[PDB]
RNA sequence: UCUAGUCCGACUUUGUGAAAUGAC
């Protein structure tokens, strides 16, 4: 039982040894392209808690995402409204920088599922995350019981709908109760469940 | 039913009802509640006063199941009692009947009215007043609490 | 945590019940790790060391500022229960230290 | 408008209730708390992008203040406020008439 | 009443040393 070492190693980010190791990562990502496929797992351990297996058909990929708020694409900053949508810096994208980086890998990769990804790096100005994504034709795959039900229709772009992990993150489904309850079924469903006017036969 | 709308029985009358002078305009007063404090200031002080402003404590997430309460008075005690079970309230003065207002739906006991004359009960409730209590005990009766 | 009184009212209200501990649960032990969780916890500090503000809290401790030592802890880790939890750790690292 | 220091004026504390001698000192606003939920409202309304969202007043038009004297029995050590009326010169413990 | 841009400071990118001076 090694694994949990390596785990215990990289809650320790501050220290020395990860200090060192992180800042030649970081230099190393900064000179490839930012989609690159990665021969294996940057952090085994963490990978197979989150659905990763070291067998046909698993295929690793390091993304890289621009750090920052979203700037409100409009041109020369000018916005044709009323003072409270006049603002153009300081706005913030309603997904994740994990989200993005999924999106980007299952976009550019439209013949494998994504399954789910990790943190791995950070810069100033870039942040660095590695996607795990399946082969659902490769038999290796479709005959694993546990990994099959990706094989499913129902399954195709779970990242471009906010179905991986990250996508129920910032939908708000991390959490029920009174602090998360109208994110469930859906928040567009809640709003609509809530306005509808329903007029009976007998009223 | 339309055909008693009295819209039909103006047909031909050109303004509908609506006057030649005023006519019907859209909002020609703005539209509901508008101008409250300033043009229809009249009516709603003549017809809802205390309707502009603020009095009392918040109070986030009031649950109203913590505060139900249900009253049952004094002069309708008997009437809880089977018809059958006030013959025996009659047959035997020695007891008296056991009222249990909670089984009926009622938590406290309040003290309008009378008891039936010459009849005591025991009446078992969570709550009652003071002068319920003592409209009971001077029957003959006597008060149980519950929960 | 007696039993109810029976009123409605004041102090242990509530309708009279038999009251029974709940069975032991699994969950009971959440919070607790086996004797080689904690084995492998205190080999990776050893290698790994403490962090840069964890070394500052100790020096702080060292010159015996215990409140200006738990006011950093709050303001690096956030809450006043983990920043007094955090300077009792630093504590327990240098009075085994000091003793060595 | 001169007002005398001191003032024997009734007191409502259920020690005195009857007439007892006052100190009279001049009433001034106290500073704004930032914790008043007023407050704290205006500062959540204001964050972000909006500009400013509640009136700001112009067109000042009184020259004065109603004064207020502050009394403070010196029986039971309370306070009670008395307005008077619109001055633009005021003071406390002034030289009187003549004298 | 606001805003793109622009100027300015802090944190971040951000490591390895030395000296002077100062604080604890
Ligand atoms: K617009
Ligand atoms: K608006
Ligand atoms: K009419
Ligand atoms: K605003
Ligand atoms: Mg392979
Ligand atoms: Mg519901
Ligand atoms: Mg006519
Ligand atoms: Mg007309
Ligand atoms: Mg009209
Ligand atoms: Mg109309
Ligand atoms: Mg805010
Ligand atoms: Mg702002
Ligand atoms: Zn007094």
């Amino acid at each position: 039982g090694a694994y949990t070492y390596v785990s215990e190693l990289w809650r320790k980010k501050q220290s020395d040894v990860m200090r060192f190791l992180q800042r030649v990562r970081c230099w190393e990502y900064r000179q490839l392209p930012s989609i690159v496929r990665v021969t294996r797992p940057t952090r085994p351990d963490k990978a197979r808690r989150l659905g990763y297996k070291a067998k046909q058909g698993y295929v690793v990929y390091r993304v890289r995402v621009k750090r920052g708020g979203r700037k409100r694409p409009v041109s020369k900053g000018i916005v044709y409204g009323k003072p409270t949508n006049q603002g153009v810096t300081q706005l913030k994208f309603q997904r994740s920088k994990r989200s993005v980086a999924e999106e980007r890998a299952g976009r550019k990769l439209g013949g494998l599922k994504v399954l789910n990804s990790y943190w791995i790096n950070e810069d100033s100005t870039y942040k660095y995350f590695e996607v795990i994504l399946v082969d659902q034709a490769h038999a290796a795959i479709r005959n694993d019981p546990r990994i099959n039900w990706i094989c499913n229709p129902v399954h195709k772009h779970r990242e471009l709908r906010g179905l991986t992990s990250a996508g129920k993150k910032y939908r708000g489904l991390r959490g029920r109760g009174h602090l998360h309850h109208k994110a469930r079924p859906s928040r567009r469903a809640t709003w609509k469940r809530n306005q509808t006017l329903s007029l009976r036969r007998y009223r | 039913t339309t055909r008693f709308k009295k819209n039909r029985k103006k047909r031909g009358h050109v303004s509908a009802g609506h006057g030649r002078i005023g006519k019907h305009r859209k909002h020609p007063g703005g539209r509901g509640n508008a101008g409250g404090m300033h043009h229809h200031r009249i009516l709603f002080d003549k017809y809802h006063p205390g309707y502009f402003g603020k009095v009392g404590m918040r109070y986030f997430h009031k649950l109203r199941n913590k505060f139900y309460c249900p009253t049952v008075n004094i002069d309708t005690l008997w009437s809880l009692v089977p018809q059958e079970v006030k013959d025996k309230a009659a047959a035997n003065k020695g007891t008296a009947p056991l009222i249990d207002v909670t089984q009926f739906g009622y938590f406290k006991v309040l003290g309008k009215g009378v008891l039936p004359t010459g009849q005591p009960v025991v009446v078992k409730a969570k709550l009652i007043s003071k002068n319920a209590e003592k409209k009971i005990k001077e029957n003959g009766g006597a008060v149980v609490l519950t929960a | 945590k007696q039993p109810n009184t029976g009123i409605s009212v004041g102090l242990n209200k509530g309708h009279v019940v038999t009251k029974k501990e709940l069975a032991p649960r699994p969950s009971d032990r959440k919070g607790k790790t086996s004797k080689r969780i904690h084995f492998v916890r205190s080999l990776i500090r050893e290698v790994a060391g403490f962090a840069p503000y964890e070394k500052r809290i100790t020096e702080l401790l060292k010159v015996g500022k215990d409140k200006r030592a738990l006011k950093v802890a709050k303001r690096k880790l956030g809450t006043h229960k983990r920043a007094k939890k955090k300077r009792e750790e630093m504590s327990s690292v240098l009075r085994k230290m000091r003793a060595t | 408008v001169n007002v005398p220091k001191t003032k024997k004026t009734y007191c409502k504390s259920k020690e005195c209730k009857k007439h007892t001698l006052h100190k009279v000192t001049q009433y001034k606003k106290g500073k704004d708390s930032l914790a008043a939920q007023g407050k704290r409202r205006y500062d959540r309304k204001q964050s972000g992008y909006g500009g400013q969202t509640k009136p700001v007043f112009h067109k000042k038009a009184k020259t004065t203040k109603k004064i207020v004297l502050r009394l403070q029995c010196q029986g039971c050590k309370h306070v009670s406020q008395h307005p008077i009326k619109r001055c633009k010169h005021f003071e406390i413990g002034g030289d009187k008439k003549g004298k």
